[PDB]
């Protein structure tokens, strides 16, 4: 049992969403329809794969994920896709007026109208669980919907299953695809009000995504679709462990254990290898060596920071496909003996490893190669208090002008709000700036 | 599923609200019976945002005609595609309002003013979403300034969270002699200040000198001029009516690029009047502004700029970075990333590619300052008071529309002027 | 285990209050400033009959 319920919020969350729930179905050999031949156990079971997909009695494998924005035509591309027989129409759930980028819509006048709602459909999926395990929750920061409908949600959630865990992955803004002004305020509003309601947080820098493909996929000019199908990589190499067996898979509430020092400490850094195309691929093998010392490799990394300036308290990989431990330990021996990683003085610094036996699967058509093997690091450091740094820059730009904020006091929030989510994320950085000094 | 309700008042209104439904009908395949004749889905995937359908696979403009002048209406309606338009959503008067506001806001246009909403409510009914009006007037003469200014302020009595949108064409003394012009603009201007969200400012001036100076025309037209307008309203509102990628409504635009409630008027420019950076280059330069304003004599506190035509979206985004990274001191530093990028494929008719500018600069107090000028110059003699008096209007309501209009001026230089240090 | 139910409970209570605390003072504000709004429009609609009166009484 342990199920895991995804919720994809808004327009970012939604299509991110859809490579999620293809990839999973690639790599489960669902198809499209639903039906999944190599099930033998019909209408139920207790497959690793049921963490993600529930049984009906017709063989059909249906995701355990609510969908949710307030307007309807990202929903609706999933309502007439490839992949509208696998969702049941009660799980995909659209309003008529969107957020217009502002983070007291979603939260507050178009949020509450379709919040019951959500719930009850969420509370449809929970009571099919055996033994639910908790949330996944996709939304970007910088959409009206995203934030303050996300924000709403997670509150709500807190509410009716208590400390049930709850996850994310959180699309952080770049000026570099498609941004509004006012992203920097709905990433402050929301990461202060989602702050206490969240257990981990795993942040995804648009700008890294970008750089990585223009770099290693040699696209001009990346899509939403690259960015979603690389992400989706990221995402399913990080749910590997709860969706397959096997004696060497570590259980991502296991690494989580590892990852959360403090409540508050609660944004690791992902970094994956190896992102190439299919034309670089050929005849190259990459090693476990050469994709874990990618892993170290900062333009490999989903948020753009610096981990060489600042402290490690966690390191874990979690490595897929054709990878035995042998081969593992000598990368690690290789890279202690070469990198600057250093740990705080209050953690132990050996680095927790986790293997899966199935191979990484792409997309037909794709941009990238498939390879025999690959790596995704999470890694708890705080130089990824930068990106906040950054965004918190911004904010405080625009603030002391009071630019753009009549939008929000015209839905009803109130400048107290503002001026307490920018003192929560200065306390933020105050915590990770704490966390970095040694001790007495 | 996301409604435009287009409104035009007023000879001016009408004229370019006409050259607007012939040059956008022309886009979506749209002949004046109402028929589509295209060759692409992608000319009818957002074709409701400004056309209902009616019996016949009819397409019909969601559009309602106004002015006190009723040959307008026959004018309208014997104009290519005059046929196009509802019948029902013709609201005419009788006796015309002599470029005398008074008359169109508060006495002849107050008496039409409910035939007029009753229409707007017909229309607002039916749509399944409605994001918002546009109104396109001019705010020299005396119906589409007062009259249209009327219908804002009962729009927004009626629809208080939907957006309204203007496309206002300011006075010149090179297109109009009429003297009591600048009354009618300022009067104008102090409504719009308080109840619009955006307002287009399309300047007389600016379009006379591009005709006569860039196009060579020695003597220029209505025509002339409205052919111009024409090609930058297809150009704004090309991004809700082409997608593409760009998911908003006119909310999340407002919400973009309107930083302080009363600042919202901005200048549109159009390029050319060609490589991707002659594109860029001219679009920015001050002589192909549709505002007679530098920008360069100010700050922007925000851009939009759509490029249409097939084009390196590459080449585009690295333009764009180019000109603002050489061009930095004229956008405000206080507001990152202010400057936002569509890219539509389909071109307008005529040309391979093309570029239209909408800029919220503090440059804009310029052209708040000329009509000022010619405000207080009458101002001053009292001179033509009683054309407004006579209607029941006190000298009070002049001295307030002109103190709210240089309050204007001095807020825009405010924000010339801060600083983020 | 008692300890472990009880701070449970709290947190569940807080994040009640606080929504519901939350929500309420929003639903003031957007009120209060549509209020506001149709409120200058009255004060509009009241200086355009004293207009009218003010031209019928001038005749
Ligand atoms: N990585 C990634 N980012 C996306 C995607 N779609 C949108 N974004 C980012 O999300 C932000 C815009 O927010 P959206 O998700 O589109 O907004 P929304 O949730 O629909 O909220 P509203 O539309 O304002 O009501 C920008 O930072 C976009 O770059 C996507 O498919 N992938
Ligand atoms: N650009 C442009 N300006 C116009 C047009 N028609 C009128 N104007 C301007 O509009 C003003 C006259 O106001 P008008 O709209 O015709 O008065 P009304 O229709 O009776 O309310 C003058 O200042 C003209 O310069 C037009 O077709 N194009
Ligand atoms: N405010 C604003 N901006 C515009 N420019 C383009 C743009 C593209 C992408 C953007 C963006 C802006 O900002 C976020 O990403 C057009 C308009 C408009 C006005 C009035 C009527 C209209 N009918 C259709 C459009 C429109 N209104
Ligand atoms: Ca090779
Ligand atoms: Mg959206
Ligand atoms: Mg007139």
């Amino acid at each position: 049992m342990r199920e895991c319920i995804s919720i994809h919020v808004g327009q970012a969350g939604v299509q991110i969403g859809n490579a999620c729930w293809e990839l999973y179905c690639l790599e489960h050999g669902i198809q499209p329809d639903g039906q999944m031949p190599s099930d033998k156990t019909i209408g139920g079971g207790d497959d690793s794969f049921n963490t993600f997909f529930s049984e009906t009695g017709a063989g059909k494998h249906v995701p355990r994920a609510v969908f949710v924005d307030l307007e309807p035509t990202v929903i609706d591309e999933v309502r007439t896709g490839t992949y509208r027989q696998l969702f049941h129409p009660e799980q995909l759930i659209t309003g008529k007026e969107d957020a217009a980028n502002n983070y007291a819509r979603g939260h507050y006048t178009i949020g509450k109208e379709i919040i019951d709602l959500v719930l009850d459909r969420i509370r449809k999926l929970a009571d099919q669980c055996t033994g639910l395990q908790g949330f996944l929750v996709f939304h970007s920061f910088g959409g009206g919907t995203g934030s303050g409908f996300t924000s709403l949600l997670m509150e709500r959630l807190s509410v009716d299953y208590g400390k049930k865990s709850k996850l994310e992955f959180s699309i952080y803004p770049a000026p570099q695809v498609s941004t509004a002004v006012v992203e920097p305020y709905n990433s402050i509003l929301t990461t202060h009000t989602t702050l206490e309601h969240s257990d981990c947080a795993f942040m995804v820098d648009n700008e890294a995504i970008y750089d990585i493909c223009r770099r290693n996929l040699d696209i001009e000019r990346p899509t939403y679709t690259n960015l979603n199908r690389l992400i989706s990589q990221i995402v399913s190499s990080i749910t590997a462990s709860l969706r397959f067996d096997g004696a060497l898979n570590v259980d991502l509430t296991e690494f989580q254990t590892n990852l959360v020092p403090y409540p508050r400490i609660h944004f690791p850094l992902a970094t994956y290898a190896p992102v190439i195309s299919a034309e670089k691929a050929y005849h190259e093998q990459l090693s476990v060596a050469e994709i874990t010392n990618a892993c170290f490799e900062p333009a490999n990394q989903m948020v753009k920071c610096d981990p060489r300036h600042g402290k490690y308290m966690a390191c874990c990989l979690l490595y897929r496909g054709d990878v035995v431990p042998k081969d593992v330990n000598a990368a690690i021996a290789t890279i202690k003996t070469k990198r600057s990683i250093q740990f705080v003085d209050w953690c132990p610094t050996g680095f927790k490893v986790g293997i899966n036996y199935q191979p990484p699967t792409v997309v037909p058509g794709g941009d990238l190669a498939k390879v025999q093997r690959a790596v995704c690091m999470l890694s708890n450091t705080t130089a990824i208090a930068e990106a906040w740094a950054r965004l918190d820059h911004k904010f405080d730009l625009m603030y002391a002008k009071r630019a753009f904020v009549h939008w929000y006091v015209g839905e009803g929030m109130e400048e107290g709000e503002f001026s307490e989510a920018r003192e929560d994320m200065a306390a933020l950085e105050k915590d990770y700036e704490e966390v970095g000094v040694d001790s007495v | 599923m996301r409604e435009i309700v287009h409104i035009q008042a007023g000879q001016c209104g009408n004229q370019i609200g006409a050259k607007f439904w012939e040059v956008i009908s022309d886009e979506h395949g749209i002949d004046p019976t109402g028929s589509y004749h295209g060759d692409s889905d992608l000319q009818l995937e957002r074709i409701n945002v400004y056309y209902n359908e009616a019996a016949g696979n009819k397409y019909v403009p969601r559009a309602i005609l106004v002015d006190l002048e009723p040959g307008t209406m026959d004018s309208v309606r014997s104009g290519p595609f005059g046929q196009i338009f509802r019948p029902d959503n013709f609201v005419f008067g009788q006796s015309g309002a002599g470029n005398n506001w008074a008359k169109g806001h508060y006495t002849e246009g107050a008496e039409l003013v409910d035939s007029v909403l009753d229409v707007v409510r017909k229309e607002s009914e039916s749509c399944d979403c409605l994001q918002g009006f546009q109104l396109t007037h001019s705010l020299g003469g005396g119906t589409g300034s007062g009259m249209g200014t009327l219908l804002i302020s009962k729009i927004r009595e009626e629809y208080p969270d939907r957006i309204m949108n203007t496309f206002s064409v300011v006075p010149s003394p090179k297109v109009s002699d009429t003297v009591v012009e600048p009354y009618n603009a300022t009067l104008s201007v102090h409504q719009l200040v308080e109840n619009t969200d955006e307002t287009y400012c399309i300047d007389n001036e600016a379009l006379y000198d591009i005709c006569f100076r860039t196009l060579k025309l020695t003597t220029p037209t209505y025509g002339d001029l409205n052919h111009l307008v024409s090609a930058t309203m297809s150009g704004v509102t090309t991004c809700l009516r082409f997608p593409g990628q760009l998911n908003a409504d006119l909310r999340k635009l407002a919400v973009n690029m309107v930083p302080f409630p009363r600042l919202h008027f901005f200048m549109p420019g159009f390029a050319p009047l060609l490589t991707v950076p002659e594109l860029t280059q001219q679009m920015f330069d001050a002589k192909n502004m549709m505002a007679a304003c530098d920008p360069r004599h100010g700050r922007y506190l925000t851009v939009a700029a759509v490029f249409r035509g097939r084009m390196s979206m590459k080449e585009v985004d690295e333009q764009m970075l180019n000109v603002q990274n050489k061009n930095s001191s004229y956008f405000v530093e206080w507001i990152p990333n202010n400057v936002k990028t569509a890219v539509c494929d389909i071109p307008p008719r005529g040309l391979k590619m093309s570029a239209t500018f909408i800029g919220n600069s503090t440059a804009i107090q310029e052209l708040f300052k000329r009509i000022s000028e010619q405000f207080t110059a009458m101002f001053r003699r009292k001179a033509f008071l009683h054309w407004y008096t006579g209607e029941g209007m006190d000298e009070m309501e002049f001295t307030e529309a002109e103190s709210n209009m240089n309050d204007l001026v001095s807020e825009y230089q405010q924000y010339q002027d801060a600083t983020a240090d | 285990i008692q300890k472990a139910i009880e701070e449970n409970n709290n947190f569940i209570k807080m994040a009640k209050e606080k929504l519901a605390q939350k929500m309420e003072s929003n639903k003031e504000n957007r009120e209060a400033h549509l209020a506001a709004m149709l409120e200058r429009l009255q004060e509009k609609d009241k200086h355009a009959e004293e207009v009218r009166k003010n031209k019928e009484l001038k005749e």
